[PDB]
């Protein structure tokens, strides 16, 4: 039928990056945003906070 | 149209039930004719009879739901002795419903038409009980 | 009324009839479209001379003249038409339909 | 001024720029029929501006750089491919025959454009109005579908009616034996895969079409091989035709403006070329496309309105 | 609340002013700074609301719904940002700046002095969830749920704007706090009646009423995980904080106008429930478990008696943040298998020792076991049920029954078992998804610590 | 992936009308310049 | 046609239109129409084709019937009152021929059947003009005329308009019918508030205008007449697609957006006059109005539609149509609720 | 029986066709000129001696 491309095949964050938090493929730009997360998440909101 | 309307709501409910079908089978009829005649002149008839014919078949079937609104709603005011109740119309407007469900040949016409006739109805004897405004005078 | 205002307005009404009763020929309705105008002008011309509305016996000749034009108008409709298919006839104006 | 309406009004009218030099001369022929020497040749003669002949990329030699895109941004439209696979199962020989129809009606629009613009005439090879008669020969060897062909007549029905047909046809006339002793001389490897049959295609549909056709409205001019070689003699003809014939005799300025302000809209021009019919061969799916745009907006001086490109030395933008 | 509209406002040119790859970085940090502040809003007082301005005030029931509201956009944010991945940069910021927006609505939702005021952003909220359903859910069936979503909403909110303007016409005002010293008694009568349903069925639709809900579970199985979050946990309050205020001018006509509703959710709890235990699509059955939930927040809106109205805002909060958690538990497992069939990936507990934790907890608070908010909320429900009819402890009764049972099933079928054979691709939790679940769980339970901040005015 | 509209769902939108009828069965999209 | 003729027709139109708007005498307004629909048809014809010449003769014949029963309602009220100053007419006869007149010119339902079929024939710039400022001159005799008009004729006539308008816009898959159709219901609410507060009248044929201006302009900078034409503008110019999305829903009058505003404020006049029943089923019907407008955006923004190979080379060229007022149409169209109690300036 | 079934029937579903019924009685039209304007008599006529508009 038409001219479509291919379903791509889902990539594993951890292969190139064994060491990934899960947010970016960059690796600097993955553990700013893990940073973020928890110190403004946790050490901020949740505790500051109660 | 005024005057009919006039007549009908100056009988008591549950009382000269004759009358009280005259009105609704002629306001039926009216309302047939008119969708005949608009049917008529923008899907011609392939002959003359066959305008006639679809001329009475709309003009029965709407003069058959007046009737029945009529006749059923004015019998359930006088059986149960509730003049002034919104559930007397609800039967009638239901009634009305399944006629046409049966002279369209059809269960879910006949139940879609049932509820939402039904329905209209007693809102309708709401209304006049309370004096709702469907073309309202400018007052402000 | 007086009597004549029956007429007068008998025709306009015989002849919007004519108008909203199409049969074929576009030109006939157009025609009706004209008779119209026609009652319009002898009753306003009616009632201006009878009241002696001094400055609006005007008023017929401007109706009369902005009506030949809209007629005028509507002729070069129909010619188009009519050299598009050959004939007048309004059941060819129907590809609006879709 | 940008031509307009308003440029018109100020006297901006074809018919000061237009001699009787100002013609639009089209050469046809079938394949390695020597068209292309002698359009150049007419063109130098006369002083009329050449047009190679318009191919996959003619889009791209008049829009960025000019210089031409790759591959995925004209769909992958491959003529090697149409030789080596013409009935592939990917559809490519029709897409690169509606592909090279829209080409060519681009580059219709660019030649009036010029004539009416400057008044100086032009010289074409092939064009819109032969440009079926490689889809015929197409058909008639099994090479794209019927559907195709009902596609393609139907965008050419509400594009070609929009453009004046040239002032003089010059058809080259080579008998196939002949065309193919030259394709096989030539020596490119995928065009000696083709058929006599196909080439003879081609010119049935030239003959028995294409020429009567302009005939009824253009000025027909046949030379041979032989013939074709003595440029001077046909330059000779051209100069001494009457034009009696065609619609360029009822054209004015007020006509002519209303053709000017189309052939200068390019999107205008091309605007039928997309109409949504859903035939496989031109379908591209919504995933692709979407890809294949993004990736065209991210090539040098394309994510802009040119002129407004800072990554190709565009200046005074903010005054833009 | 301009403290808080502005910077809310300023999440939009942070986003599309950003570099390329901090999109995600940026707009997370500072949303979680805005949640930060909005902790400020806890100055309430034991008779007075706080009254800003003319246009906007909070209390004890919009505090923690505003709260809640700006907590959970740096968490939708946090479950995004992995299946956008693939998405180009201008629709990554077109799909934040629908979530601000949404945000924005939200808090003025809840803050609206005028009724008016809040109909207009209450209906607002519509047109950024539309766009994220039908433009970023990934199935065909989208666009209906989309349809479905809008018509049940606008059928029911365009009566309710008449009977709004209706009511401004006779009273003369709409503001709240005047409200609160100009109501008069509703009479009976057919048109009392009709405003009455006029005044409800808005909010019945979006809480959903059972019999109005059909809409919900269509939503949920077409939604991204984000339009699923903020509907679960927000949307559906809306109808529950409008019931909430909007009840005040309807007395004394909800002592019996009330009846069918309370019928319909007395029993819609039971049904809703026993339909969870035979799904089989994980987000259509944490879908049916919020209809249940929701249906006591009627019932307890309806009775209108300190206890309910207590009850109905713990449990208000406490579902939000554990529907919340259930479909980004739901949605972890999407992300790998890419099916919500629940029977599909099965013993879990193998594979993802410490989703499963998350997944216990999750279920847990689902059931209501004491001391969590949740269950605080539901008894405080079920106590005042009781006073306005003994019987009802035994609807109330069984629907706990029901409600451990496919709680408990859920989390039987897929964490425990054998694993499937096949499905050889659940890679590790990564620390976001962890971080995510957390970001749930630990204020809900902090929450039984101080449970006063999150039980309303009437406290 | 994203599920996107494919030929089958975009022709439901090309046709004369939306909902075809007895009546509208010989009706035909119009001249896509709309010169007949 | 020759610029500056086509200057000078549209300068016509609009003088047309200014006399009815400007003048105290019925005749002065009678020769605006005439005036007006002279100069009008020759922008239905400019493309020749045998559909706008069956657009402009079914235009012709609606207008000029309309016409014949406007001077009929002006010698009826000169008859019986000996004058002709544009104001209340003195005779009920002639108040009905007046109104439906003023209805037919308008399109308003049952005498709507003309506007899709002429709209569809003609061209876009023409349509534009045909669907907002050939409304200014019939809205403006009938915001002066209106308390001596039948209030249950009027409320009729819009109840009507706003039922078929409504259902005839599911049916089409051409965007001049869709507007065509959508035009038809708005007037229905323009004349249901006439009655009650002639203002709102006047603020709803203000956005109306703006809105049906932008979605008309919008289709002209893409040359799409068809819903599935409109579908390729995702690939080719997305932000178009988001302006129309945008727009639409303001014409299917959501919140928070400029079109739920004259929705709104006719809803308060109504229901101070204790009309009830009337606005809530009005504002139930316009319901339909959003479903198709809904299905627009869902073909044309929240999903992309499959593609045309050719559609590469359009990649190439920029937009050189003028699209003039554009941006500025298109805040208006969405952006002007927390403006709306300006709208004081039309009292 | 309930939630997938008669629930989307007494609402959703019915009204739907309903409304597609209708557009379908809207728009089937002839695009013939001779039955508009019959049309447009029986309006006129109706709105006379049927509603008495013209007094
Ligand atoms: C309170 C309620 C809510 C607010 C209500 C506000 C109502 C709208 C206010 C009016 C807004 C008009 C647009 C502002 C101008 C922006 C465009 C511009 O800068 O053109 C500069 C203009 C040319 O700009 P351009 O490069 O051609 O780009 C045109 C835009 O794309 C745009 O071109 P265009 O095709 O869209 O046409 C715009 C302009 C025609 O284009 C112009 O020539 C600009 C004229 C704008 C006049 C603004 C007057 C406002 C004060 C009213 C008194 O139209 C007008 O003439 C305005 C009427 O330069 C001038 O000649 C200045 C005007 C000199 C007189
Ligand atoms: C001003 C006061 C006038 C009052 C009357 C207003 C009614 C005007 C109706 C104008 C729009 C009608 C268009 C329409 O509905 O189509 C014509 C329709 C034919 O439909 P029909 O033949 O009955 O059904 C065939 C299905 N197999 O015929 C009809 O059924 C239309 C009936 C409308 C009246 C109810
Ligand atoms: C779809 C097609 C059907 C369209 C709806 C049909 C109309 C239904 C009208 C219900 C009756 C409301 C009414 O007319 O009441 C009028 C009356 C005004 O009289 P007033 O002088 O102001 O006060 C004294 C009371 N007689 O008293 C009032 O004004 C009180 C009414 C307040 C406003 C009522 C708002 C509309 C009520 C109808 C919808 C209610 C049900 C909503 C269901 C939605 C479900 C999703
Ligand atoms: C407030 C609303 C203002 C609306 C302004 C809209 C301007 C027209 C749309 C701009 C798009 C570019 C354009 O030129 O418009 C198209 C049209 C010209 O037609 P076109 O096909 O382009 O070529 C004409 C030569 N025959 O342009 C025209 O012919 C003008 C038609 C629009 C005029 C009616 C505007 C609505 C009424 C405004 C009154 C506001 C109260
Ligand atoms: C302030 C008080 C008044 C409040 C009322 C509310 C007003 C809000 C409506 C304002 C008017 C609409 C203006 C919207 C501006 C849209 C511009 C934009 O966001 O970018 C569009 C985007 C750009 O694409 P492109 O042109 O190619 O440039 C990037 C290259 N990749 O193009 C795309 O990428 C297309 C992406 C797919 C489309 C997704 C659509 C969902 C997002 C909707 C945003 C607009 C909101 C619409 C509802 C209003
Ligand atoms: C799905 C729902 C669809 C829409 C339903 C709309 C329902 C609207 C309610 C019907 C209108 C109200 O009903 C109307 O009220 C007024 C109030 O006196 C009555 O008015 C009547 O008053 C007296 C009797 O009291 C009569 O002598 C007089 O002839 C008449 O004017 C009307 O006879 C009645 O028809
Ligand atoms: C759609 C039809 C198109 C064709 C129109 C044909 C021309 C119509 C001519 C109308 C002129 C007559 O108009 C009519 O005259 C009579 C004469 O007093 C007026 O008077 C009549 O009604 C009023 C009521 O208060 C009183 O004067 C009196 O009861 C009665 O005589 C009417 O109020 C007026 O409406
Ligand atoms: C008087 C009325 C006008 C008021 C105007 C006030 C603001 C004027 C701002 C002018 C400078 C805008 O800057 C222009 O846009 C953005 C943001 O900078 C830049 O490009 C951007 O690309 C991406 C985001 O898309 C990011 O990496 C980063 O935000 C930036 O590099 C352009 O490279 C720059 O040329
Ligand atoms: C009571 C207050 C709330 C009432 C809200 C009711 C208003 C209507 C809501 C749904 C509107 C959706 O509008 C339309 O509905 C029908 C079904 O209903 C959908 O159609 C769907 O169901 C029908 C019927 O089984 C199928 O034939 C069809 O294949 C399927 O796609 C249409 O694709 C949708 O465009
Ligand atoms: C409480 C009042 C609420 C008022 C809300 C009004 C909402 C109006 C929604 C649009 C109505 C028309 O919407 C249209 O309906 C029909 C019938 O269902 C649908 O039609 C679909 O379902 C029918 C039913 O089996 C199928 O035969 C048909 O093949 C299928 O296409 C259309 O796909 C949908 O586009
Ligand atoms: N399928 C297809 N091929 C085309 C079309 N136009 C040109 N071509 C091909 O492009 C190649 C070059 O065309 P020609 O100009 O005729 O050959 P040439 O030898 O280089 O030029 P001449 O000497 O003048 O004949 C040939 O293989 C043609 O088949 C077309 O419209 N469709
Ligand atoms: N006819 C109507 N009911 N409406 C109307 N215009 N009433 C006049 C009352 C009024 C309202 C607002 C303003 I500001 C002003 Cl100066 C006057
Ligand atoms: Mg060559």
């Amino acid at each position: 039928r038409w001219q479509e491309d291919p379903e791509p095949e889902d990539e594993n964050l951890y292969e190139k990056n064994p060491d990934s938090h899960g947010y970016d493929k960059d690796p600097a730009v993955d553990i700013w945003n893990m940073r973020v997360v928890f110190f403004f998440g946790f050490s901020i909101v949740l505790v500051l906070g109660s | 149209a005024k005057t009919v309307l006039r007549q009908y709501w100056d009988i008591p409910e549950g009382t000269e039930c004759h009358r009280k079908t005259y009105a609704t089978t002629s306001i039926g009829g009216a309302a047939g004719l008119v969708v005949s005649a608009y049917s008529v002149a923008l899907k011609t008839p392939t002959s003359f009879l066959e305008g006639v014919a679809r001329t009475g078949r709309y003009t029965f079937t709407a003069a058959a739901i007046g009737a029945i609104f009529g006749l059923t709603s004015c019998i359930s005011a006088q059986v149960r002795e509730k003049p002034d109740d919104p559930l007397n119309y609800l039967i009638g407007g239901c009634a009305g419903g399944l006629i046409l469900g049966a002279r369209t040949r059809s269960y879910g016409i006949g139940a879609a038409a049932c509820a939402y006739m039904g329905l209209t109805a007693a809102l309708v004897k709401m209304g006049q009980l309370e004096g709702w405004q469907v073309f309202a005078e400018p007052k402000v | 009324m007086s009597m004549v205002y029956m007429n007068i307005m008998m025709a306009f009404t015989v002849s919007l009839v004519g108008l909203l009763m199409y049969r074929s020929h576009l030109m006939s309705s157009l025609l009706c479209l004209e008779g119209m105008m026609l009652s319009l002008f002898v009753m306003a011309a009616l009632t201006i001379l009878n009241s002696h509305f001094t400055l609006a016996s005007m008023m017929p000749i401007i109706l009369l003249v902005f009506a030949a034009c809209e007629a005028a108008l509507g002729l070069s409709l129909l010619v188009m038409v009519s050299n598009t298919y050959g004939t007048d006839y309004v059941q060819n104006l129907n590809l609006l339909q879709c | 001024l940008q031509y307009g309406p308003l440029a018109y009004i100020l006297g901006e009218k074809a018919t000061k720029k237009m001699t009787e030099k100002s013609k639009l001369i089209t050469v046809d022929g079938n394949i390695c029929s020597g068209k292309s020497k002698l359009a150049k040749e007419i063109a130098e003669k006369l002083g009329l501006k050449h047009f190679p002949e318009a191919g996959i990329h003619y889009v791209d030699s008049t829009t960025g750089d000019g210089k031409p895109l790759p591959v995925q941004f004209s769909g992958n439209c491959s003529l090697e491919k149409f030789y080596d696979d013409p009935k592939s199962n990917d559809g490519n020989s029709y897409r690169l025959q509606a592909w090279l129809y829209a080409s060519r009606l681009l580059q219709y629009a660019d030649a009036l454009e010029h004539l009416l613009s400057t008044g100086q005439g032009v010289v074409l090879e092939r064009s819109i109005y032969s440009d079926f008669v490689f889809l015929e020969a197409m058909y008639r060897q099994g090479f794209i579908r019927k559907q195709c062909v009902d596609h393609y007549n139907q965008v050419k029905k509400v594009t070609i009616c929009e453009y004046l047909p040239p002032h003089v046809v010059v058809y080259v006339d080579v008998p196939v034996p002949e065309v193919q002793s030259r394709i096989q001389k030539k020596g490119n490897p995928h065009e000696m895969k083709i058929t006599s049959a196909y080439l003879q295609d081609i010119e049935n549909a030239y003959k028995g079409t294409f020429l009567p056709e302009m005939s009824e409205k253009c000025e027909v001019l046949q030379y041979s091989a032989w013939e074709a070689q003595d440029a001077e003699k046909v330059v000779e003809d051209i100069e001494y035709l009457k034009y009696d014939k065609g619609p360029w005799l009822d054209q004015n300025d007020r006509k002519l403006h209303k053709l000017r302000m189309l052939v200068q809209d390019k999107l205008e021009v091309l605007n039928y070329t997309s109409i949504p019919v859903f035939l496989p061969e031109v379908t591209v799916g919504a995933h692709q496309s979407d890809q294949v745009f993004q990736e065209f907006t991210e090539l040098p001086g394309r994510k802009y309105r040119a002129g407004y490109n800072e990554d190709v030395g565009d200046k005074w933008i903010w005054l833009k | 609340m301009l403290k808080y509209i502005i910077p809310t406002i300023m999440l939009m040119p942070l986003t599309w002013l950003s570099k390329n790859n901090m999109i995600w970085v940026n707009s997370t940090a500072h949303s979680l700074l805005i949640s930060f502040t909005s902790l400020l809003l806890m100055n309430q007082f034991g008779d007075n609301s706080l009254n800003f301005s003319l246009l906007f005030f909070s209390d004890s029931l919009s505090t923690p719904l505003l709260i809640l509201t700006m907590w959970l956009l740096p968490l939708m944010l946090m479950a995004s940002q992995h299946h956008l991945s693939k998405e180009n940069l201008t629709r990554k910021k077109l799909f934040i700046t629908m979530l601000i927006s949404l945000q924005l609505f939200l808090i003025m939702t809840f803050t609206a002095m005028e009724l008016i005021l809040f109909y207009i952003l209450f209906e607002a909220t519509l047109v950024p969830t539309l766009i994220i359903i039908t433009r970023w859910g990934n199935q065909t069936e989208r666009l209906n749920a989309g349809l479905y979503f809008l018509f049940y909403t606008l059928a029911g909110s365009l009566p309710l704007l008449v009977a709004l303007i209706y009511i401004q016409n006779t009273v003369g005002s709409l503001n709240f706090l005047m409200l609160q010293y100009w109501v008069q008694p509703v009479h009976n009568s057919w048109s009392n009646v009709f405003m009455w349903l006029a005044c409800m069925m808005a909010f019945m639709v979006k809480m959903p009423l059972y019999g109005l809900h059909l809409w919900l579970p269509k939503a949920h199985v077409e939604a991204p995980i984000a339009g699923s979050m903020v509907l679960a946990a927000v949307l559906l309050k809306l109808g529950g904080y409008g019931m909430l205020r909007i009840t005040l001018i309807l007395n004394p006509m909800t002592d019996f106008m009330a009846y069918p509703f309370i019928m319909l959710s007395l029993w819609g709890m039971i049904m809703t429930s026993s339909i969870c235990l035979r799904q089989t699509d994980l987000k259509s059955l944490i879908a049916y478990s919020s209809v249940s939930h929701m249906a006591l927040v009627i019932v307890a809106i309806l009775i209108q008696t300190p206890w309910s109205y207590m009850g109905a805002t713990a449990l208000m909060i406490a579902h939000g943040l554990t529907s919340s958690m259930l479909f980004c538990l739901a949605n972890s497992n999407y992300e790998r298998i890419h099916s919500r069939t629940m029977i599909l990936a099965r013993g879990l507990q193998t594979l993802l020792p410490l989703m499963a934790t998350w997944w216990l907890l999750a279920s847990l608070t689902n059931l209501a076991l004491p001391p969590t908010i949740n269950l605080i909320g539901e008894l405080f429900v079920v106590m005042s049920t009781f006073s306005w009819s003994n019987i009802t402890i035994i609807l109330m009764g069984v629907n706990m029954v029901i409600t451990a049972l496919y709680s408990l099933y859920m989390l039987i079928m897929t964490q425990r078992g054998k694993y499937t054979y096949h499905i050889n691709n659940i890679s590790p939790s990564f620390t976001r998804e962890n971080a995510l679940m957390s970001l749930h769980i630990l204020p809900l339970l902090l929450l039984t610590l101080n449970p006063k901040i999150i039980l309303g005015p009437l406290y | 992936r994203q599920w996107q509209p494919d030929v089958e769902w975009a022709e439901q939108y090309g046709g004369a009308v939306m909902y075809p009828t007895k009546e509208t069965a010989h009706w035909k999209p119009p001249p896509w310049n709309d010169v007949d | 046609m020759n610029p500056i003729i086509f200057i000078i027709i549209l300068l016509t139109i609009m003088l047309g239109t200014i006399i009815v708007m400007i003048s105290s005498h019925w005749l002065l307004v009678w020769i605006g129409f005439e005036m007006n629909m002279l100069a009008i048809i020759p922008i239905m014809m400019k493309n020749h084709n045998p559909r706008a010449t069956e657009a402009s003769t079914k235009y012709f014949l609606t207008q000029s019937t309309a016409s014949m029963l406007l001077m009929m309602a002006v010698i009826i009220n000169l008859m019986f009152s000996g004058q002709w100053t544009v104001m209340k007419l003195f005779n009920p006869m002639a108040s009905m021929l007046m109104t439906m007149a003023l209805a037919m010119k308008l399109g308003m339902a049952p005498f709507h059947f003309w506007v899709p079929e002429v709209t569809q024939g003609i061209p876009l710039s023409s349509g534009l003009i045909l669907l907002t400022w050939q409304k200014l001159a019939p809205m403006s005799v009938l915001y002066q005329i209106f308390p001596s008009i039948n209030l249950n004729l009027i409320l009729t006539l819009s109840v009507l308009s706003i039922l078929i308008g409504g259902w005839g816009g599911l049916n089409q898959t051409q965007l001049r019918k869709i507007m065509a159709y959508s035009s038809i219901a708005h007037m229905g609410w323009m004349t249901a508030v006439l009655p009650y507060n002639p203002t709102m009248t006047l603020l709803n044929l203000i956005i109306y205008i703006i809105m049906t201006s932008t979605m008309f302009t919008m289709f002209m900078a893409n040359s799409t007449t068809t819903t599935l034409s409109l579908s390729h503008t995702w690939n080719k110019t997305p932000i178009m697609t988001v302006l129309i999305l945008a727009t639409l829903l303001s014409m299917g009058g959501l919140p928070p957006l400029s079109g739920f505003m004259p929705k709104w404020m006719i809803i308060q006049e109504m229901t101070k006059n204790n009309s009830i029943i009337l606005p809530t089923f009005m504002a139930i019907t316009a319901l339909l109005n959003l479903y198709f407008y809904m299905r627009l955006t869902y073909s044309t923004t929240l999903t992309m539609f499959p593609s045309t190979n050719n559609m590469k080379m359009k990649w190439q060229f920029p937009l050189m149509k003028k699209m003039t007022f554009l941006p500025t149409m298109v805040v208006l169209s969405t952006m002007m609720l927390p403006l709306t109690p300006m709208l004081s300036v039309l009292e | 029986l309930l939630d997938l079934i008669w629930l989307e029937a007494i609402l959703p579903k019915t009204i739907s066709l309903a409304q597609m019924k209708a557009s379908t009685l809207v728009t089937n039209q002839k695009g013939l000129i001779k039955l508009y304007f019959l049309s447009f008599l029986i309006t006129i006529l109706i709105s006379m001696i049927l509603f008495n508009f013209h007094e």
